[PDB]
């Protein structure tokens, strides 16, 4: 029986909202910056980003 | 900014969670839930909303507007700002804090303020003592959630939530520490009120237990807050213990493995578990409840920090 | 501009010592702690910011709010790329010390938290348990049955 | 710290969102349609103590490969003192 | 003698130099050069006073050239 | 090893705390009052420690793991710690009456005294600003608790509350001193802070951070030992709180904080620059002791001001950094502690009275005349009457002040001690030769106070006949610093 | 790191610097076993006599015995260690010269 | 009382070190 | 800039001691100022640990956190007991 | 093992980054010295140009508290 | 030694302070004080030995005449 | 990316090769720095390490220049995060330099 699907549908359109919570703030940040977000972004990476934007002149 | 892309979909998530709870908890009771308003009650949340918005106040009372007209705003802003650090997929956290977990702990410690203030501004002795009892409960199952997170933290390297969900590539912490998931769920049930643990939320004592000046906006914002706090505290039982956005890793040909879809599936499982466990179990009375957070989920949480610390120190698994 | 906004903490600290309405006192107390945590964030001490939040404005000023509500009163830098290859989060570089090298200054705050538990118990049990809920302690063989008042 | 600016603006944008959620009902719908419970101080002080001890758990949790078997035992001594305090509170009966 | 991110602190080296001196020198002076070195690391008082004198003389010259 | 005095008194406190809590909350034993049973085992956990501590005299310095990190034990810490446990032994012993007669089922007062004694054992051996502060606050927190213990009479509650305020504010001052010193030096360990503060000469060399730091540390301490310009509540603290907790926070924190001062102010920072505030504090403390003692009535508050004045008479031994001065200060702590344990043992023998002044103290020459003899002996000892021990304390202190060239300090000391001698001679006369004044009768004291009063009365009178052991002990402690 | 190097150390001839537990306790002289035995007795007695008043004679005796075991054992350990190490009289060097 | 270096030189190599772990 | 982050903490501490001196009448403000000055020395330790680049400051700041918190616990519990029933 | 791989890569590229930073900082230091000797004019100012060591050791010049945070 | 006489006094003085008469077997436990006096004199000797050691250490210190 | 500009991506991408080769220059630079941290005193060893490493890059960008371009495309896309594309890491290493 597929009767539970009617009750699954609100959980779907609440799951289709966390997918949007996750991908919106990803493809919005993937737009402002040409690259995805870096999670383990320690100070080594901010220093290398500084010197990198200073290397491309 | 892109905070809209995490608050608006979360607002829709809460609005549709009121319907998901009514509908699932109804299906449990052998009855279709909201089913006439929308095609399948899908518009029922919008109907509840647009009704609460169009309801004339009982008394205007816009004078007292700085005391308790911003306290529901505070509760809701906290329930919504604890969503920043929650990562939905690799590099989809809004702000990867290297101390993310402790920040969630602090957000809870401020939700305590939210409850206490929004209960004190209600000049009702019964309602204020109810809000104080609810705050003491939410804060007594916070030492147990604290120690449960110390367990899942010992297993992981750092508090970075993206790391805690990246530290489960080998196995979800739900499989070895299943007894802990049961304690985090039974605490997240009790930290939030929506649970077998909701005597302050006994159907009547809840409405007369948060404020005196409703105006509808207060009623909706508390319930929108409780349902976001619930989506959050279910989005934690799925980062820490279940694999945050990790598949089972069988790498199917049918499945292209989207991340946020897996995080969504798991948080749906835990939301459905919230509902199912609200339907099938009696309330705990707040006098056995507080005697379950201290005498049951604190000893069984302390033991777990010593067990998952020991078994990981002896054999160098750290 | 948020650097100099410690003036908010500065004025809110002047409020708590110059306020007769206790609700304003505790509110500006919480404000002082929030701005002090903002400061501790600007310094990069992330762990201490969250610890200020938790153990101050989720516990201590919670206590104080309780005491108000009830019991009313009436260019040229040279970044050295060594030591950045492995950035130690503040928790890791507090745990590398507090639990192994200076561990007795950590077992003594253990005793201070234990003394705080014993103190909150012996003080605010308020004769509500075995402290006096033992019994009224009235015995029969030691009574004279009021025949002679 | 660098990643704290998104939540720094999050607080303010969520303030805006909640203010709009507040003003929406206000605009529509025009003219026509116990002396003291000290156990709440005991529970509160006890949460204070246990959250202090969780604060002490956090660095020991995240740095446990560094402190090989000595930081672990020092934390277990701290935790045995926690447990003695908690057993004195359980027996005395503050958990009720 | 630790550091906020490990890595020998900033001047645990200067303190080791000032301690090895105070170890095998019989007087508090003749080991005071190292002490001033170490306090210079700590508070940067010498460096900051020199930078401020530089900027102060520059500013005085600039104001004397501007207002005259 | 090297923490076996601490490892034990921490395990023993837990064994007592669990043993006490399980029984007091027991239906089978009819919820018995576990005081005087967790006691007795309490004061034995002290004596077994005092036996664990005195025996392992070379073993206390058995590791380096503790040295440059946590705490450094040496001969000074060893001898001063054998004294704290001995002075904690007297203080628990005198309370045994206060547990049975006075209705106290609260045993954890004992386990809190034991935890405070561990905090003080870690104060004496504290050798780092962080350890000094942590142990200071452990003992101060146990004492705030056990001074706010009596919840029936509101007089003890507000006294304990102002004690908590005064102690927390004193600790805040002390901690700001620790902050300024650390922030201006980058080193908290006394072994490290010593190397920096050689040739600091604040009044000659511009160092404002370290100066304000040492000043705030000295102010916090002089708050803790309740010296004159910062006592500020100490009379009400000793008067309002119960008598045995007064006997505790009045003699043991003095010993411990004074040993801690000898550590930080004679090794961590050695200069004539800081001891000026202690010189001023000594002057005004002897002044205030003499005058306020002349002014007071309540025997508890009279002992409060007498203890403030005697703490003053101590600091003149610190007002000069010569070995003779430090040894005079140590002699002064032992003869002030044993005499204060005696005075408080006497005040505890008179449980029958309520808060009552020297007039109600009268008639003791008639009722229990041997107790009146002992009380006159103790009060004379405070005054410094030659044939007693307090005279030896004050006299060696004044001789150290003279040998240190502080002739004016010796002068103010002698005039204040002569004022005190007159006042206490007049008190003894008024108690003995006249003033019957209402004849309040007392239940007899128990053996525990009896032996402590008797042995201490013997120590005070038969001291000059053998001062070699104590003088050797204190001179060795001064050399060790 | 740690090291058992001591201040005022080796005043008597060391037998085994830094003795391992299960050896320093297997070195208990018939005096140590007589110190660990008298302390446990004086602690059981003060633990029984103390508890006759509140009716807890048995369990207070047991907890006094626990305190005595801990204390007297740590004292016997202090003695046998300062003996094995160079801190105490240490006449038990025959145990090394013979074995 | 110069009891610091005897521990510093003793444990400097393990952690809290600028450049030794690098090469 | 260290002076800006220290003298501000220094005068927060001065505010605490000032409120101590004035409010000898009201005790809840007394405890407020106690925790104030135990922050202005705590934030002081953190600032001086970032400046000196030394970790002893933060260790001591954490221990002062979990000691001033127990102090506030016992303080407020004593204050609640002081307002007897 | 992944973190050790990442740290090995970082330590391996560390000398090149540090050489680039050495060249850049020494150029900025040369220009700062040629600015000092120019703002001081060398007769009234610091009769020794750099003289920053203050003992036998070099340190990066000076800054605020924590920029990388 | 004199410790025996002192103990009988400490015990008798104790009896005089509790109001009890001067009688019992604790006057035979004052022999323990005789042991105590012998130990105290023994500790005086040991103590002056250690103090002479610390004093020759000090004489070695303090510039050693330079 | 482009000419062998020692960007962040192209450096953390070739760090395996910069480890196998140019190890003497790196260890010499590190030996200097651990000897004395003044930047001038081994400006020459800095030129030496930078010389051999720019040479190593110009080498890697000759043979397998398309492979050494997809991998740096990775390392710029995912900021120097290795696990995010092991496919490009292998294809680049397998074709020419192991
Ligand atoms: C509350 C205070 C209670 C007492 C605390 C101090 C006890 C220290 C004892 C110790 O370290 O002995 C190690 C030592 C190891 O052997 P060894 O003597 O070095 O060499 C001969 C051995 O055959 C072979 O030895 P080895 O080659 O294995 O060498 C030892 C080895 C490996 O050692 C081990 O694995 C054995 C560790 C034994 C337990 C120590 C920690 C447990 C006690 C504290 C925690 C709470 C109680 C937990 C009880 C669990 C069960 C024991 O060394 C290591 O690297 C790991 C251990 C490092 C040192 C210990 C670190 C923890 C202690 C420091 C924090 C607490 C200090 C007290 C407070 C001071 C300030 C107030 O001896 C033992 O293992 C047994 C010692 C006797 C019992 C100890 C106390 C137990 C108390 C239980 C109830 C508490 C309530
Ligand atoms: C020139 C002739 C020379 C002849 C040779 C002399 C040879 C030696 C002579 C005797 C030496 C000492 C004997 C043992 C100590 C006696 C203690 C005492 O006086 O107890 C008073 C005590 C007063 O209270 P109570 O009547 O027991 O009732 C309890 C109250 O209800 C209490 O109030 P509550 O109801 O609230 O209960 C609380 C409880 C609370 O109780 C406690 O917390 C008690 C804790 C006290 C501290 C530890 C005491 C036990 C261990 C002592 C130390 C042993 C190591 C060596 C000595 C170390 C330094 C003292 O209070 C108690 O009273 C508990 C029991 C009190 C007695 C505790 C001590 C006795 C048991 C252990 C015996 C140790 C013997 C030491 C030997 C000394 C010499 C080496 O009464 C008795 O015990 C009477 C019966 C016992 C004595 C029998 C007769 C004497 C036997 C030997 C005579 C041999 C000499 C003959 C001479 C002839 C010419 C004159
Ligand atoms: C260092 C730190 C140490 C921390 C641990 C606590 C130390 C002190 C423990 C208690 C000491 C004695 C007083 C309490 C009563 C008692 O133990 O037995 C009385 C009881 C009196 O009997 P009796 O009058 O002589 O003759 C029998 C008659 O039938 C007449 O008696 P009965 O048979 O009718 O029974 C009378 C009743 C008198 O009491 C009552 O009826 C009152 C109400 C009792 C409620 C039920 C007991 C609940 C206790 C357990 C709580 C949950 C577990 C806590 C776990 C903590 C974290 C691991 O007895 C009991 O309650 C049974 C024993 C209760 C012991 C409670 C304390 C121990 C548990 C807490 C441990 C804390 C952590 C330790 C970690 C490991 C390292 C030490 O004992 C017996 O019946 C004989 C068997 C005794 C077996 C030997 C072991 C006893 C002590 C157990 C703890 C062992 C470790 C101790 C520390 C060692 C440090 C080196
Ligand atoms: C514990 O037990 C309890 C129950 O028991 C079963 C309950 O039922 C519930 C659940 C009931 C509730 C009403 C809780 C509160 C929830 C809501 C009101 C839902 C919230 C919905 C929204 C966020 C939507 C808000 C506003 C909307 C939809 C309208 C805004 C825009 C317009 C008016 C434009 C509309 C026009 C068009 C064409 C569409 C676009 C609660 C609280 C409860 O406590
Ligand atoms: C630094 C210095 C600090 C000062 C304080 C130090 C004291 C430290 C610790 C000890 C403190 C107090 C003494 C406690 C004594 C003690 O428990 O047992 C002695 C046993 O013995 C003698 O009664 C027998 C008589 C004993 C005589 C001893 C003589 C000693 C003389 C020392 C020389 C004089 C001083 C020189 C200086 C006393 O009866 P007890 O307790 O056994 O047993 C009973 C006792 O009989 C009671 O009357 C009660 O029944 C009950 O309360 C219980 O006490």
């Amino acid at each position: 029986s597929l009767v539970w699907l009617e009750a699954m549908l609100p959980l779907g359109i609440i799951g289709g909202m966390l997918c949007i919570m996750g991908n919106s703030q990803y493809y919005i940040h993937k737009a402002y910056h040409g690259r995805p977000k870096h999670i383990g972004h320690d100070e080594w990476d901010v220093a290398m980003e500084r010197r990198d934007k200073k290397v491309v002149e | 900014a892109e905070i809209l892309g995490i608050i608006l979909p979360l607002l829709l998530g809460v609005a549709f969670l009121v319907l998901a709870e009514r509908k699932v908890m109804a299906f449990v009771q052998r009855r279709k839930g909201p089913d006439v308003v929308g095609s399948f009650g899908l518009l029922q949340p919008l109907a509840d909303g647009l009704k609460l918005i169009l309801k004339e106040p009982i008394s205007p009372s816009s004078a007292n507007f700085f005391l308790f007209r911003m306290a529901p705003v505070a509760t809701f802003m906290l329930s919504l700002v604890a969503w920043a650090v929650v990562p939905f997929d690799y590099g989809m956290v809004l702000s990867d804090l290297n101390i993310g977990l402790l920040y969630l702990f602090a957000i809870s410690s401020l939700g305590v303020y939210g409850i206490i203030i929004a209960g004190w501004s209600s000049n009702s002795k019964y309602a204020f003592l109810g809000a104080l009892r609810s705050a003491a409960q939410m804060v007594s199952y916070e030492v147990s959630i604290g120690l449960i997170l110390i367990t899942v933290l010992i297993c992981v390297g750092s508090c970075n939530l993206s790391e805690i969900v990246m530290a489960q590539k080998q196995i979800w912490f739900g499989i070895p520490l299943f007894p802990v998931l049961v304690m985090f769920f039974i605490s997240c049930l009790a930290e939030t009120n929506r649970a077998p643990f909701d005597l302050p939320e006994a159907e009547a004592e809840l409405v007369a237990g948060y404020n005196v000046e409703y105006s509808s906006m207060g009623f909706a914002l508390f319930f929108l807050g409780e349902y976001a706090n619930m989506i959050l505290m279910s989005g934690l039982c799925t980062l820490f213990f279940l694999g945050g956005w990790l598949p089972i890793l069988d790498l199917p040909i049918f499945k292209k493995i989207p991340g946020s879809i897996w995080f969504s599936i798991k948080v749906l499982f835990f939301l459905f578990l919230y509902i199912w466990v609200r339907a099938a179990f009696p309330r705990y009375r707040y006098d056995q409840l507080m005697g379950l957070g201290w005498k049951v989920f604190l000893p069984l949480s302390l033991a777990w920090v010593v067990s998952v610390s020991g078994l990981l120190v002896t054999f160098q698994w750290l | 501009i948020l650097s100099v906004l410690s003036s908010l903490a500065l004025v809110s600290g002047l409020m708590v010592v110059r306020a007769k309405n206790p609700v304003h006192s505790v509110l500006f107390f919480i404000l002082v702690f929030c701005d002090t945590s903002g400061l501790l964030l600007l310094l990069g001490l992330d762990f201490f910011a969250m610890i200020f939040l938790v153990v101050y404005i989720g516990a201590i000023a919670v206590l104080f709010l309780f005491v108000v509500m009830m019991f009313h009163i009436q260019s040229l830098r040279y970044t050295v790329y060594a030591g950045k290859v492995r950035s130690w989060t503040n928790l890791e570089t507090l745990g590398n010390l507090l639990y192994t090298y200076y561990f007795v200054w950590f077992l003594v705050p253990s005793l201070i938290l234990l003394v705080a538990m014993i103190g909150a118990i012996v003080l605010t049990m308020h004769r509500t348990t075995k402290v006096k809920r033992q019994d009224v302690f009235r015995r029969n063989a030691i009574d004279f049955r009021r025949t002679i008042m | 710290m660098l990643e704290f600016a998104p939540i720094f603006i999050y607080l303010v944008i969520s303030l805006l969102v909640s203010l709009i959620l507040l003003g929406v009902p206000f605009l529509f719908a025009s003219n026509s349609s116990s002396r003291f419970d000290i156990r709440f101080y005991l529970v509160s002080i006890l949460f204070l103590i246990f959250d202090l001890e969780v604060t002490f758990f956090f660095p020991w949790a995240v740095s446990l490969n560094k402190i090989d078997l000595f930081g672990f035992w020092s934390m277990m001594a701290f935790l045995f003192i926690l447990t003695i305090g908690f057993l004195y509170e359980w027996k005395r009966g503050a958990l009720d | 003698g630790w550091g906020i991110t490990g890595n020998k602190g900033r001047c645990y080296d200067f303190w080791m130099d000032f301690s090895e001196c105070m170890s095998h020198c019989r007087e508090p002076k003749d080991c005071t050069l190292l002490r001033e070195d170490y306090l210079e690391c700590l508070h940067h008082s010498k460096e900051f006073q020199r930078r401020n004198r530089i900027y102060k003389e520059e500013q005085r010259k600039l104001r004397a050239a501007s207002r005259k | 090893l090297a923490v076996f005095p601490e490892i034990f008194i921490i395990n023993a406190t837990f064994i007592l705390l669990i043993h006490g809590v399980v029984f007091s909350t027991s239906k089978k034993y009819d919820y018995p009052p576990l005081a005087s049973n967790v006691g007795w085992l309490g004061l034995l956990s002290v004596l077994i420690t005092l036996l664990l501590l005195a025996a392992g005299a070379p073993l206390l310095t058995i590791a380096h793991l503790f040295w440059n990190n946590l705490f450094r034990r040496d001969n000074f810490t060893y001898f001063c710690q054998i004294f704290l446990l001995l002075s904690t032994a007297g203080t628990i012993s005198m309370c045994f009456d206060f547990f049975d007669q006075e209705r106290f089922d609260a045993f954890e007062f004992i386990v809190l005294i034991l935890l405070s004694t561990c905090g003080m054992l870690f104060m004496i051996s504290a050798y780092d600003l962080i350890a000094m502060y942590l142990a200071i606050e452990l003992q101060s927190l146990c004492f705030y608790v056990i001074a706010a213990s009596k919840r029936k009479s509101e007089f003890s509650t507000e006294a304990g509350l102002k004690y908590l305020i005064l102690g927390a504010f004193s600790s805040g001052i002390l901690l700001f001193g620790c902050s300024m010193i650390y922030g201006s030096t980058g080193a908290t360990h006394f072994d490290q802070l010593a190397k920096i503060l050689t040739g600091y000469e604040i009044t000659g060399a511009r160092s404002s951070g370290i100066f304000m730091g040492i000043l705030f540390i000295a102010v916090g301490f002089l708050f803790k030992i309740t010296a004159v310009p910062f006592h500020m509540w100490a009379p009400d603290i000793y008067e309002g709180s119960p008598t045995p907790v007064t006997a505790f926070l009045s003699i043991a924190p003095k010993i411990s904080i004074f040993a801690n001062i000898l550590r930080v102010f004679i090794y961590g920072s050695y200069g004539a620059t800081l001891q000026q505030i202690f010189f001023f504090c000594s002057i005004a403390s002897m002044i205030l002791g003499a005058l306020a003692a002349m002014a007071q009535t309540k025997v508890k508050r009279l002992l409060a001001y007498s203890s403030i004045g005697h703490v003053g008479y101590i600091c003149i031994g610190f007002s000069c950094g010569t070995i003779e001065g430090i040894q005079s200060l140590l002699i002064g702590i032992f003869i002030y502690a044993l005499m204060t344990m005696d005075a408080f043992a006497i005040v505890l023998a008179l449980r029958q009275t309520r808060v009552k002044y020297i007039a109600d103290l009268g008639a003791l020459a008639k009722t229990n005349p041997i107790l009146a003899i002992t009380f006159s002996i103790t009060m004379f000892s405070y005054a410094g009457i030659p044939p007693l021990a307090g005279f030896c304390s004050k006299f060696y202190l004044f001789f150290a002040a003279l040998g240190c060239g502080a002739y004016f300090l010796a002068l103010v000391g002698v005039v204040t001690s002569v004022i005190g001698c007159f006042y206490y001679i007049r008190l003894v006369k008024r108690m003995f030769f006249d003033t019957p004044r209402t004849w309040i009768l007392y239940e007899p004291m128990d053996r525990n106070k009896s032996l402590l009063l008797a042995m201490t009365s013997f120590f005070i009178t038969l001291f000059l006949l053998y001062p070699s052991p104590l003088f050797s002990v204190t001179h060795q402690m001064a050399l060790s610093l | 790191n740690t090291d058992i190097t001591a201040l005022e150390k080796a005043q008597y001839p060391v037998v085994d610097r830094n003795p391992a537990f299960t050896k320093v306790v297997g070195n208990f002289s018939t005096l140590d076993y007589l110190r660990f035995s008298t302390i446990t007795g004086i602690s059981v007695t003060v633990g029984y006599l103390s508890g006759i008043k509140p009716g807890i004679k048995g369990p207070s005796m047991v907890t006094g015995g626990l305190i005595g075991l801990m204390g007297g054992f740590m004292y016997a350990y202090q003695n046998s260690a300062g003996r094995l190490m160079g801190f105490f009289p240490n006449d038990g060097e025959v145990a090394s010269y013979q074995k | 009382p110069y009891g610091f270096w005897t521990f510093e030189r003793h444990n400097a190599q393990l952690r809290w070190d600028p450049q030794i772990s690098q090469v | 800039d260290l002076i800006k982050y220290f003298t501000f903490s220094m005068i927060i501490f001065i505010l605490g001691i000032w409120g101590i001196l004035l409010n000898r009448r009201n005790i809840l403000i007394m405890l407020m100022s106690i925790e104030l000055m135990l922050l202005a020395v705590n934030s002081n330790f953190l600032v001086f640990s970032v400046s000196l680049d030394d970790m002893m400051g933060q260790v001591f700041a954490l221990l002062v956190l979990t000691v001033a918190a127990a102090e506030s616990a016992i303080g407020l519990a004593i204050f609640v007991i002081t307002f007897r029933v | 093992a992944l973190k050790e791989e990442k740290y090995a890569a970082r330590r391996t590229i560390l000398p090149i980054l540090q050489a680039e930073e050495d060249e850049r900082f020494v150029s900025e230091w040369k220009k700062y010295l040629e600015y000092e000797a120019d703002v001081m004019k060398d007769v009234p100012g610091w009769k020794v140009g750099e003289n920053v060591y203050n003992s036998g050791r070099w340190m990066p010049p000076a800054t605020g508290e924590l920029r990388p945070d | 030694m004199v410790g025996a006489l002192l103990g009988l006094g400490t015990q008798m003085y104790s009896n005089a302070l509790r109001k009890l008469p001067y009688m019992r077997h604790p006057w035979e436990h004052v022999v323990g004080m005789g042991l105590g006096a012998v130990f105290a004199n023994q500790l005086v000797k040991w103590d002056v030995k250690l103090k002479e050691d610390l004093d020759v250490m000090l004489a070695k210190a303090r510039a050693a005449n330079e | 990316t482009g000419n062998p500009i020692p960007t962040s991506a192209v450096l953390t991408a070739s760090a395996k090769h910069i480890g196998m080769r140019c190890m003497p220059e790196n260890v010499a630079f590190l030996k200097c720095k651990k000897n004395d941290p003044n930047p001038e005193k081994c400006l020459d060893k800095g030129r030496d390490v930078t010389r051999c490493v720019l040479g190593l890059l110009k080498d890697l960008h000759q043979k397998c220049q398309k492979e050494m371009d997809d991998y740096v495309g990775c390392m710029y896309y995912y900021t120097n995060e290795f696990d995010l594309c092991r496919k490009e890491q292998e294809a680049f290493e397998k074709v020419c330099p192991l």
